[PDB]
RNA sequence: GGGCCCUUAGCUUAGUCUGGUUAAAGCGAUCGGCUCAUAACCGAUUGGGCGCUGGUUCGAAUCCGGCAGGGCCCACCA
RNA sequence: CGGGGGGAACCUGGGGAACUGAAACAUCUCAGUACCCAGAGGAGAGGAAAGAGAAAUCGACUCCCUGAGUAGCGGCGAGCG
RNA sequence: CUGGUGUUGGCUCUUGGUCGCGCCUGCGUAGGAUAGGUGGGAGCCUGUGAACCCCCGCCUCCGGGUGGGGGGGAGGCGCCG
RNA sequence: GGGGCCUGACUGCGAGGCCUGCAAGCCGAGCAGGGGCGAAAGCCGGGCCUAGUGAACCGGUGGUCCCGUGUGGAAGGGCCA
């Protein structure tokens, strides 16, 4: 009795996975509850195609997530920043970091989404990397004016 | 009575009565005792599903059970409202 | 423990679940017999036999004999297990019922036993 | 005539499938103490070709076949 | 849009006897007959092979003639076929 | 009346018959000693740490057989007899 | 009645008769095969004789020229006992 579940159980669970049970069983709970379905062609097929779906729709985010990779990582951050001495005038964020990040010719951003912290506010040379899986390791410039 | 998905109803059949042994085996073989009629009913059970928001029940052979939760599956590409358990059963093929 | 190391090694050129031939077993016979002297190898094989049977090896049904040295070629072992188990064969009584050559292992004096088939 | 249960000193359990080994028991009479009787009431006694003809083994109640003994149930009967 | 009810037989389906025969009787016979029931129609049924069965075979189904009281079935009885 | 099944499902407790396999088991005379048969059979054992002592558990014909662990340290064992 | 060898208490038949409603029952010379006793002629197909018994059916064993559902073989029959 192949059955198809879904709220993870114990000695068989995590969704979509398939594990024999015996009919009683299956017929009048798991069915009953909503706690798993028929392993029937008409699903069990239809699994695959949003296993795949899923699968090559994340291979995606990390596909797509990957040009921006060998591209905004080498070709290095040109942020001209007003400090002055051992304190800047304005910190580094994305309010910063990423904002002008965009006008150095079009580099588009996240607030927190990269290796955030406090705003630089001080001086200096950093270095942080994006995120995530595997991520991309990009530099900053900490200018004076 | 009778199945509603596979429309098995009770047959008639005898009730031999034989005797002795077998030829097969011993020898003489069997003598028939007795030949009577009788019924052989199917063994029907109760299904009680939810489709829709009625309840809805079955009076089906065991045998077939199962090819009641077939339906209840592709039943839910039909609209099937109307407060009556009694038009869905129905409907159901 | 409960053996040696000079057998706690040949266990290792020795699968614990699987029957071989008179070929690949006459040869594994080489690397088993690990004794400073000429190792001896042994074919036991459980019969098919009654014990307590005067018309039907040991009063358990369990036959056994050698026929080969840890230095006779691979190929010279190959010609006594054939030898051997057509010996036997020659032998099985009348009412003598079930699998005559229920189980066959060949070991030498010492080395470990390797469970081979008595007819490839 | 189909099978499936079974066969020691009087009775009736043995041990035997796990041979190289001791056959013990109660009942039974006898003999003794017995007491001013008898279940004696103690005691001492007191026996088994282990059905039989044979095989193996240095060895057979025990393991090897070839036959009978009853008590057991099964079942069939033209 | 259809159904309902009727129709002398004929037809199909669902049920289905006993007297009788066996010179008793229980298997067997009468008999899937009588009868009850539902339905069809001027007919009904069946119908284009998951066949037949021994022929380098035939080629839907139905009906008549043969095959044949044969092959067989059978308290191997009566009889059935 | 009754067993086996179907309708009939979750969870643990305890348990049989089997085949795998891994370990143990055997104490009549005598024999160093608690000898399952029968064959191989002159070498394994030990630095995969042996001789020796203590704690510990199982079996026990109360004689021992034997597993774990620390210490320890270069010695045990078979033929022969 | 006694003894010495012996097993014809054979197989394959059986002219011609007794008895007789049927079917049963009884007697039987002689030919072939291979035997026993006897020197031989010969005698022996159980017993001085008349009772000691049971058609068919259905099955069991043991065989065997037989049949074996397309073919080979089986299954199961037939024939003899």
């Amino acid at each position: 009795m192949k059955v198809i579940l879904l709220e993870p159980l114990e000695n068989l669970g995590d969704v979509g996975q398939v594990v024999d049970v015996k009919p009683g069983y299956a017929r009048n709970y798991l069915l009953p509850r909503g706690l798993a379905v028929l392993a029937t062609e008409s699903n069990l097929k239809a699994l695959e195609a949003r296993i795949r779906a899923q699968a090559k729709r994340l291979a995606e985010r990390k596909a797509e997530a990957e040009r921006l990779k060998e591209i905004l990582e080498n070709l290095t951050l040109t942020i001209p920043v007003r400090a002055g001495e051992t304190k800047i005038y304005g910190s580094v964020t994305a309010k910063d970091i990423a904002e002008a990040l965009s006008r150095q010719h079009g580099v588009t951003i996240d607030p927190k989404r990269l290796a955030l912290e406090k705003p630089i506010k001080e001086l200096g040379e950093y270095v942080l990397t994006y995120k995530p899986h595997p991520e991309v390791p990009i530099q900053l410039k900490v200018s004076v004016v | 009575k009778v199945c509603e998905i596979s429309g098995k109803r009770p047959i008639v059949a005898n009730s031999i009565q034989r005797r002795g042994k077998a030829k097969r085996e011993g020898g003489v073989g069997k003598k028939t005792t007795g030949i009577s009629k009788r019924r052989q009913y199917p063994n029907l059970q109760k299904v009680r599903v939810r489709v829709a928001g009625q309840e809805i029940t079955f009076r089906v052979a065991a045998s077939h059970i199962p090819k009641v939760y077939e339906l209840v599956e592709r039943a839910k590409g039909l609209r099937l409202e109307g407060l009556s358990p009694k038009e869905i059963k129905k409907e159901l093929l | 423990p409960k053996h040696g190391k000079r057998y706690r090694a040949l266990l290792e050129k020795v699968d614990p679940n699987k029957v071989y031939t008179i070929d690949e077993a006459a040869r594994l016979v080489k690397e088993l017999a690990t004794a400073k002297f000429d190792e001896t190898v042994e074919v036991h094989a459980k019969l098919g036999i009654d014990p307590r049977r005067s018309d039907q090896n040991d009063k358990t049904g369990a036959i056994h004999a050698p026929v080969g040295k840890a230095s006779f070629p691979p190929e010279k072992l190959a010609d006594n297990i054939r030898a051997f188990i057509r010996a036997l064969e020659a032998h099985k009584p009348e009412g003598a019922k079930g699998t005559f050559l229920r189980s066959v292992y060949v070991t030498t004096t010492m080395g470990p036993s390797v469970r081979i088939n008595p007819h490839s």
